[PDB]
């Protein structure tokens, strides 16, 4: 299901609403931002695992449907 | 120049909110600088400069929209090509969205030589670029130039539009697909057959369901550009695959645009291919599709082959339907219940009676109001098909049970039909077990309902005559002015308010005007503040005689009641009747 690990409080985290969060979704975005300072090029689902790069790679809208998918992938990936 | 050291201070401007009010008016600045100055240092500035916030950029690219003239006209328009090719590459879409909008716009303002000269080159620059954005922003620039270049350029564009449909980044492939639509329209058959189609296919089968999806969307327009002969050979295999597609989202596409395809395809391919498909859609695993299918039912049947219609419907469609009525999803049910009554002037009296009433009836009783609702709305019809007597020995019952439906809408629904219904059934019939029904509503928990019920009488009278009113309605109404519940006595004064409109002078004056004046002495001030309003209402109907005789008299005494509201109205009456 949806661990408070992948994403705490849905609607929000997905759009920087929860403060000082510690969910991958939140954290992974940060990598994204951070990572985008030293670089100018646009980030893409391959190189980034952030929730948004994901959505854009498969052109999926912001909804729990898409949140679940993203998780399955972040899961298969974190587990070998 | 002049404002080339003035606008700069206006830009570097400490705050950002004014750089909006600056670019927004970057046309009165092109007016200022000559068409030789606007393009002299004004455009070469807005280029290697301006890095502001995305909204400022939106402003710039928008403004660079209307400009084809403020720098010359179709002779120089190609001087706007470099400042966009920059905007159409920013990462925030909203921005490059516009830019490409402008690009496309001023494209028309080019010259055949102008296009193959600078435009088309930029189209290869964007499409070849590193950043997927650019290639995406490119996709929307082929449909415009191509139509007006050389058969050699066309040879390139197409070639280019192809590498896009296969781009590594789905973003772009989706882009190209979302653009396979129009770009196919500007091509000439030969191509569209030996190019669009192939692209249309690959794309309809791309790895990403989010793209095959965008492919199918294209289908209709494509098929709308090929004579029947070929469709069986080009569109069908694909379209066929679509209906089956792994992604419900795609099947949904097919489902939703099903009618459109019908008219796109042809009338025979329809039963040869679509009809079988339609059946599986209606049987589809994902409700969101079953539903999207059910809506298409009626129209699909209507636009079937003038002949085989009755056949296919009964042999193919009809059975699925009967299964849909019992669907689990409150929606599919609901959807279908809306369009299902439409299969009558299409099927037939008997057929309908044997095959559809049970359906309708099944629905008339559904636990869902959106359904009960949807079925009630189309009844007025079927009564045309099956006999009026048939209606009364099958549905009349449900309908009555419906009139005491839990939900006010459903009730309301029954009420607005009643007038039409009675009409058809005949006055004598109504008089029996319909009258009573129409009167109960005058006491429904919900106002909207009572109000409607009241109008219903008026309507009912109009359909049955004041004589009828007089011996069937008027009574029960006046009698209701006895009920201890003060609210009801009001309802009574209201009916009078309504009926008077259609019962004519001689009847208002001897059966209502009285009861109205009498209640003007009700222990409950409300009944009385209304009784005035009423004598005001049923005023003009009366005759100057009866008025000043009983109206004005026992209306004056009213201006002397306690409760201000009573007064407020009591005299307001006298202020219209001239007293
Ligand atoms: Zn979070
Ligand atoms: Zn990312």
């Amino acid at each position: 299901g949806v661990d408070a690990m992948y994403c705490k409080q849905w609607p929000e985290c997905a759009k920087k609403m929860s403060a000082n969060c510690i969910c991958l979704l939140c954290l992974l975005r940060m990598k994204h931002e951070n990572r985008k300072l030293y670089r100018k090029d646009p980030l893409v689902w391959v190189d980034c695992y952030c929730f948004d790069c994901f959505r854009m790679w498969f052109g999926l809208d912001l909804c729990e449907g898409t949140l679940l998918l993203w998780c399955d992938i972040i899961g298969q990936t974190t587990y070998r | 120049l002049y404002p080339i050291a003035v606008l700069i201070d206006e830009l570097r401007n400490e705050d950002v909110q004014l750089r909006l009010n600056s670019i927004k008016k970057l046309s009165t600045i092109a007016l200022a600088l000559g068409v030789e100055r606007t393009r002299s240092e004004l455009l070469p500035f807005l280029t290697d400069t301006i890095y502001d916030e995305d909204e400022v950029l939106l402003a710039l690219a928008e403004q660079l929209g209307t400009f084809t003239t403020l720098v010359g006209g179709p002779e120089y328009v190609h001087c706007l090509l470099p400042p966009l090719e920059s905007l159409a590459t920013v990462e925030e879409t909203v921005v490059r969205d516009k830019a490409v909008e402008s690009l496309r716009a001023i494209s028309h303002e080019h010259s055949p030589s102008d296009l193959e000269a600078h435009f088309v080159p930029l189209v290869k620059r964007l499409a070849g670029g590193d950043w997927f954005t650019s290639r995406t922003s490119a996709c929307g620039l082929f449909s415009v130039c191509y139509p007006r270049v050389s058969s050699a350029v066309k040879a390139e564009l197409r070639q280019y539009f192809r590498n896009l449909c296969s781009d590594d980044t789905p973003m772009v492939r989706r882009a190209a697909a979302s653009k396979l639509g129009e770009f196919a329209k500007v091509l000439e058959l030969d191509n569209v057959k030996s190019e669009i189609i192939p692209m249309f296919s690959n794309l309809a089968s791309d790895e990403q369901d989010s793209v095959r999806l965008l492919a199918v969307e294209a289908c209709v327009n494509i098929a709308q550009l090929l004579p029947q002969e070929d469709l069986e050979a080009l569109v069908m295999p694909t379209l066929r695959q679509a209906a089956e597609d792994k992604s419900w989202r795609v099947r949904y596409m097919v489902a939703d645009k099903f009618t459109e395809l019908q008219k796109a395809v042809g009338p025979e391919i329809t039963k040869t291919d679509l009809v079988p498909a339609f059946q599986n859609l209606m049987k589809d695993c994902e409700a969101e599709v079953r539903a999207a299918a059910s809506h298409k039912v009626k129209e699909f049947c209507e636009n079937l082959s003038a002949d085989c219609r009755e056949n296919v419907i009964m042999s193919q469609i009809l059975p699925c339907i009967k299964e849909l009525v019992s669907d689990a999803n409150q929606h599919v049910k609901s959807a279908l219940a809306s369009v299902i009554m439409g299969l009558s002037p299409i099927l037939g009296k008997d057929n309908t009676i044997e095959h559809l009433l049970p359906l309708f009836l099944a629905q008339l009783k559904d636990e869902c109001p959106e359904v009960r609702l949807n079925i009630i709305s189309n009844l007025d019809c079927v009564n045309e098909v099956i006999g009026i007597r048939q209606l009364s020995q099958s549905l009349l019952p449900a309908i009555v049970e419906l009139a005491e439906d839990a939900k006010w809408r459903v009730r309301l629904a029954i009420i607005e039909y009643m007038p039409l219904l009675a009409g058809q059934l005949g006055v004598e019939f109504f008089d029996e077990k319909l009258n009573s029904l129409c009167m109960a509503w005058l006491v429904d928990h919900v106002y909207a309902i009572r109000e409607a019920a009241t109008s219903n009488l008026k309507k009912l009278v109009e359909k049955f005559g004041k004589e009828w009113a007089h011996a069937t309605i008027i009574p029960k109404v006046l009698a209701m002015s006895g009920d201890p519940n003060y609210l009801h006595r009001m309802t009574t004064l209201f009916c009078i308010n309504v009926l008077s409109e259609v019962c004519g002078q001689d009847i208002t004056t001897k059966h209502m005007l009285p009861t109205v004046l009498r209640m003007a002495g009700d222990p409950v001030a409300n009944v009385r503040f209304n009784v005035a309003k009423s004598l005001q209402k049923i005023g003009p109907i009366l005759d100057n005689s009866t008025l000043q005789s009983e109206v004005k008299p026992i209306l004056e005494k009213l201006t002397q009641d306690q409760d201000v509201d009573v007064k407020y109205f009591a005299q307001e009456a006298l202020t219209v009747l001239s007293l």
